[PDB]
Protein backbone atom coordinates (compact mmCIF):
# COMPACT_ATOMS: atom_id res chain seq x y z
CA UNK A 1 0.00 0.00 0.00
CA UNK A 2 2.99 2.26 0.55
CA UNK A 3 4.25 2.04 -3.03
CA UNK A 4 0.85 2.94 -4.49
CA UNK A 5 0.48 5.89 -2.12
CA UNK A 6 3.98 7.10 -2.99
CA UNK A 7 3.21 6.80 -6.71
CA UNK A 8 -0.04 8.75 -6.30
CA UNK A 9 1.71 11.47 -4.29
CA UNK A 10 4.54 11.74 -6.82
CA UNK A 11 2.05 11.87 -9.71
CA UNK A 12 -0.10 14.55 -8.06
CA UNK A 13 3.03 16.68 -8.13
CA UNK A 14 4.67 17.38 -11.51
CA UNK A 15 1.75 15.68 -13.30
CA UNK A 16 -1.63 16.98 -12.04
CA UNK A 17 -3.32 17.16 -15.46
CA UNK A 18 -2.97 13.43 -16.09
CA UNK A 19 -4.11 12.58 -12.56
CA UNK A 20 -7.23 14.70 -13.03
CA UNK A 21 -7.85 13.15 -16.46
CA UNK A 22 -7.63 9.58 -15.19
CA UNK A 23 -9.72 10.37 -12.10
CA UNK A 24 -12.52 11.97 -14.13
CA UNK A 25 -12.47 9.19 -16.73
CA UNK A 26 -12.61 6.45 -14.12
CA UNK A 27 -15.42 8.18 -12.26
CA UNK A 28 -17.37 8.53 -15.52
CA UNK A 29 -16.87 4.82 -16.16
CA UNK A 30 -17.82 3.66 -12.67
CA UNK A 31 -20.58 5.95 -11.36
CA UNK A 32 -23.37 5.22 -13.92
CA UNK A 33 -23.54 1.56 -12.88
CA UNK A 34 -24.05 2.59 -9.24
CA UNK A 35 -26.47 5.50 -9.65
CA UNK A 36 -30.18 4.69 -9.16
CA UNK A 37 -31.36 7.42 -11.57
CA UNK A 38 -30.16 5.68 -14.75
CA UNK A 39 -33.30 3.54 -14.57
CA UNK A 40 -35.28 6.77 -14.27
CA UNK A 41 -33.58 8.10 -17.40
CA UNK A 42 -34.48 4.89 -19.24
CA UNK A 43 -38.10 5.22 -18.09
CA UNK A 44 -38.23 8.87 -19.18
CA UNK A 45 -36.96 7.86 -22.61
CA UNK A 46 -39.64 5.15 -22.76
CA UNK A 47 -42.46 7.58 -21.91
CA UNK A 48 -41.75 10.02 -24.75
CA UNK A 49 -44.42 9.41 -27.43
CA UNK A 50 -42.88 9.92 -30.86
CA UNK A 51 -45.41 7.76 -32.73
CA UNK A 52 -49.18 7.56 -32.76
CA UNK A 53 -50.54 4.97 -30.30
CA UNK A 54 -52.48 2.62 -32.58
CA UNK A 55 -55.58 1.30 -30.77
CA UNK A 56 -56.28 -2.41 -30.41
CA UNK A 57 -59.47 -4.11 -31.57
CA UNK A 58 -61.58 -4.89 -28.51
CA UNK A 59 -62.78 -8.48 -28.12
CA UNK A 60 -64.00 -8.38 -24.51
CA UNK A 61 -60.82 -10.06 -23.24
CA UNK A 62 -58.61 -7.02 -22.50
CA UNK A 63 -59.51 -5.58 -19.08
CA UNK A 64 -56.04 -4.02 -18.67
CA UNK A 65 -56.49 -1.94 -21.86
CA UNK A 66 -58.47 1.28 -21.26
CA UNK A 67 -61.34 2.29 -23.51
CA UNK A 68 -60.77 6.03 -22.94
CA UNK A 69 -57.61 8.00 -22.11
CA UNK A 70 -59.13 9.13 -18.79
CA UNK A 71 -59.78 5.53 -17.72
CA UNK A 72 -57.57 4.42 -14.81
CA UNK A 73 -56.22 1.48 -16.84
CA UNK A 74 -52.80 1.75 -18.45
CA UNK A 75 -49.43 3.26 -17.59
CA UNK A 76 -49.27 6.36 -15.40
CA UNK A 77 -46.94 9.35 -15.33
CA UNK A 78 -47.50 10.55 -11.75
CA UNK A 79 -43.96 9.44 -10.86
CA UNK A 80 -42.56 11.66 -13.62
CA UNK A 81 -44.49 14.66 -12.30
CA UNK A 82 -43.24 13.99 -8.76
CA UNK A 83 -39.63 13.98 -10.03
CA UNK B 1 0.88 -82.64 -56.01
CA UNK B 2 1.41 -79.11 -57.37
CA UNK B 3 -2.34 -78.60 -57.80
CA UNK B 4 -3.02 -80.02 -54.34
CA UNK B 5 -0.52 -77.92 -52.39
CA UNK B 6 -0.43 -74.68 -54.41
CA UNK B 7 -3.84 -74.07 -56.03
CA UNK B 8 -7.60 -74.33 -55.56
CA UNK B 9 -10.39 -75.55 -57.83
CA UNK B 10 -12.01 -73.70 -60.73
CA UNK B 11 -15.23 -72.97 -58.83
CA UNK B 12 -13.48 -70.64 -56.38
CA UNK B 13 -12.21 -68.32 -59.13
CA UNK B 14 -15.50 -68.69 -61.03
CA UNK B 15 -17.66 -67.53 -58.12
CA UNK B 16 -15.20 -64.84 -57.01
CA UNK B 17 -15.40 -63.47 -60.56
CA UNK B 18 -19.20 -63.55 -60.35
CA UNK B 19 -19.15 -61.56 -57.10
CA UNK B 20 -16.63 -59.04 -58.49
CA UNK B 21 -18.69 -58.55 -61.65
CA UNK B 22 -21.86 -58.00 -59.63
CA UNK B 23 -20.15 -55.35 -57.48
CA UNK B 24 -18.72 -53.51 -60.49
CA UNK B 25 -22.00 -53.55 -62.42
CA UNK B 26 -23.86 -52.17 -59.40
CA UNK B 27 -21.27 -49.41 -59.03
CA UNK B 28 -21.57 -48.44 -62.71
CA UNK B 29 -25.36 -48.28 -62.50
CA UNK B 30 -25.12 -46.15 -59.35
CA UNK B 31 -22.70 -43.74 -61.04
CA UNK B 32 -25.05 -43.23 -63.99
CA UNK B 33 -28.03 -42.72 -61.67
CA UNK B 34 -26.09 -40.20 -59.58
CA UNK B 35 -25.16 -38.16 -62.65
CA UNK B 36 -28.79 -38.06 -63.79
CA UNK B 37 -30.05 -37.11 -60.32
CA UNK B 38 -27.47 -34.32 -60.07
CA UNK B 39 -28.56 -32.95 -63.45
CA UNK B 40 -32.24 -32.96 -62.44
CA UNK B 41 -31.59 -31.36 -59.03
CA UNK B 42 -29.44 -28.60 -60.50
CA UNK B 43 -31.96 -27.87 -63.27
CA UNK B 44 -35.10 -27.83 -61.09
CA UNK B 45 -34.03 -26.88 -57.57
CA UNK B 46 -36.69 -29.09 -55.97
CA UNK B 47 -34.31 -31.47 -54.20
CA UNK B 48 -32.06 -31.37 -51.14
CA UNK B 49 -29.10 -30.39 -53.34
CA UNK B 50 -28.20 -27.01 -54.85
CA UNK B 51 -30.26 -25.08 -52.30
CA UNK B 52 -29.23 -21.45 -52.44
CA UNK B 53 -30.12 -19.17 -49.53
CA UNK B 54 -32.99 -16.70 -49.55
CA UNK B 55 -33.81 -14.02 -46.99
CA UNK B 56 -35.06 -15.42 -43.70
CA UNK B 57 -38.64 -14.28 -43.10
CA UNK B 58 -38.08 -14.18 -39.33
CA UNK B 59 -36.23 -10.88 -39.89
CA UNK B 60 -39.41 -9.03 -40.93
CA UNK B 61 -40.91 -6.67 -38.35
CA UNK B 62 -44.70 -6.95 -38.03
CA UNK B 63 -45.70 -3.83 -36.10
CA UNK B 64 -47.52 -0.55 -36.72
CA UNK B 65 -45.08 1.71 -38.54
CA UNK B 66 -46.13 5.29 -37.69
CA UNK B 67 -47.93 5.24 -41.06
CA UNK B 68 -51.09 3.23 -41.80
CA UNK B 69 -49.90 2.00 -45.22
CA UNK B 70 -46.70 0.34 -43.94
C1 LIG C 1 10.22 -84.26 -57.80
C2 LIG C 1 9.90 -82.74 -57.73
C3 LIG C 1 9.72 -82.11 -59.15
C4 LIG C 1 9.02 -80.71 -59.10
C5 LIG C 1 9.84 -79.66 -58.29
C6 LIG C 1 8.95 -78.43 -57.88
C7 LIG C 1 9.80 -77.22 -57.33
C8 LIG C 1 8.91 -76.21 -56.51
C9 LIG C 1 9.60 -74.80 -56.38
C10 LIG C 1 8.80 -73.68 -57.12
C11 LIG C 1 7.81 -72.92 -56.15
C12 LIG C 1 6.71 -72.15 -56.94
C13 LIG C 1 6.35 -70.78 -56.28
C14 LIG C 1 5.09 -70.90 -55.37
C15 LIG C 1 4.88 -69.60 -54.51
C16 LIG C 1 3.40 -69.08 -54.62
C17 LIG C 1 2.35 -70.20 -54.27
C18 LIG C 1 1.69 -69.94 -52.90
O1 LIG C 1 0.38 -69.53 -53.08
O2 LIG C 1 1.70 -71.12 -52.12
C19 LIG C 1 1.90 -70.88 -50.75
C20 LIG C 1 2.97 -71.84 -50.20
O3 LIG C 1 4.23 -71.17 -50.27
C21 LIG C 1 5.33 -72.01 -50.55
O4 LIG C 1 5.80 -72.54 -49.36
C22 LIG C 1 6.44 -71.18 -51.22
C23 LIG C 1 7.73 -72.01 -51.51
C24 LIG C 1 8.95 -71.09 -51.85
C25 LIG C 1 10.31 -71.66 -51.35
C26 LIG C 1 11.07 -72.46 -52.45
C27 LIG C 1 11.97 -73.62 -51.87
C28 LIG C 1 13.51 -73.37 -52.12
C29 LIG C 1 13.92 -71.86 -51.92
C30 LIG C 1 15.34 -71.69 -51.25
C31 LIG C 1 15.27 -70.96 -49.86
C32 LIG C 1 16.70 -70.65 -49.26
C33 LIG C 1 17.53 -71.95 -48.98
C34 LIG C 1 18.58 -71.76 -47.83
C35 LIG C 1 19.92 -71.13 -48.33
C36 LIG C 1 20.93 -70.90 -47.19
C37 LIG C 1 0.57 -71.07 -50.01
O5 LIG C 1 -0.36 -70.09 -50.49
P1 LIG C 1 -1.99 -70.37 -50.29
O6 LIG C 1 -2.76 -69.07 -50.43
O7 LIG C 1 -2.23 -70.95 -48.91
O8 LIG C 1 -2.53 -71.47 -51.43
C38 LIG C 1 -3.91 -71.82 -51.43
C39 LIG C 1 -4.05 -73.29 -51.96
N1 LIG C 1 -4.00 -74.28 -50.83
C40 LIG C 1 -5.37 -74.39 -50.30
C41 LIG C 1 -3.56 -75.57 -51.44
C42 LIG C 1 -3.11 -74.04 -49.67
C1 LIG D 1 -9.09 3.88 -16.33
C2 LIG D 1 -9.67 5.17 -16.91
C3 LIG D 1 -9.21 5.42 -18.34
C4 LIG D 1 -10.12 6.40 -19.08
C5 LIG D 1 -9.75 7.85 -18.79
C6 LIG D 1 -8.70 8.38 -19.76
C7 LIG D 1 -8.96 9.85 -20.13
C8 LIG D 1 -7.83 10.45 -20.97
C9 LIG D 1 -6.45 10.12 -20.41
C10 LIG D 1 -5.59 9.34 -21.41
C11 LIG D 1 -4.94 10.26 -22.44
C12 LIG D 1 -3.57 9.74 -22.87
C13 LIG D 1 -2.64 9.49 -21.69
C14 LIG D 1 -1.23 9.13 -22.14
C15 LIG D 1 -0.34 8.66 -20.99
C16 LIG D 1 1.13 8.98 -21.23
C17 LIG D 1 1.94 8.97 -19.93
C18 LIG D 1 3.37 9.50 -20.12
O1 LIG D 1 4.15 8.89 -20.76
O2 LIG D 1 3.73 10.72 -19.53
C19 LIG D 1 4.95 10.69 -18.84
C20 LIG D 1 4.81 11.48 -17.54
O3 LIG D 1 3.71 10.99 -16.84
C21 LIG D 1 3.98 9.83 -16.10
O4 LIG D 1 4.78 9.86 -15.23
C22 LIG D 1 3.23 8.53 -16.42
C23 LIG D 1 1.81 8.53 -15.86
C24 LIG D 1 1.77 9.06 -14.42
C25 LIG D 1 0.48 8.66 -13.70
C26 LIG D 1 -0.73 9.44 -14.21
C27 LIG D 1 -1.99 9.16 -13.37
C28 LIG D 1 -2.12 7.68 -13.00
C29 LIG D 1 -3.37 7.41 -12.16
C30 LIG D 1 -3.61 8.50 -11.12
C31 LIG D 1 -5.09 8.69 -10.82
C32 LIG D 1 -5.72 7.43 -10.23
C33 LIG D 1 -7.20 7.62 -9.92
C34 LIG D 1 -7.47 8.94 -9.19
C35 LIG D 1 -8.27 8.75 -7.91
C36 LIG D 1 -8.23 9.99 -7.02
C37 LIG D 1 -9.46 10.11 -6.12
C38 LIG D 1 -10.72 10.46 -6.90
C39 LIG D 1 6.02 11.35 -19.70
O5 LIG D 1 5.64 12.69 -19.89
P1 LIG D 1 6.65 13.65 -20.78
O6 LIG D 1 5.85 14.40 -21.82
O7 LIG D 1 7.67 12.77 -21.48
O8 LIG D 1 7.41 14.72 -19.79
C40 LIG D 1 8.31 14.23 -18.83
C41 LIG D 1 9.48 15.21 -18.70
N1 LIG D 1 9.03 16.44 -18.06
Amino acid sequence: AGRIASFLKNAWAKEPVLVASFAIGGLAIILPSLSPYTNYAIRINRATPYNYPVPLRDDGNMPDVPSHPQDPQGPSLEWLKNL
Amino acid sequence: WIARTFYDGPEKNYEKTMAILQIEAEKAELRLKELEVRRLMRARGDGPWYQYPTIDKALIDHSPKTTPDN
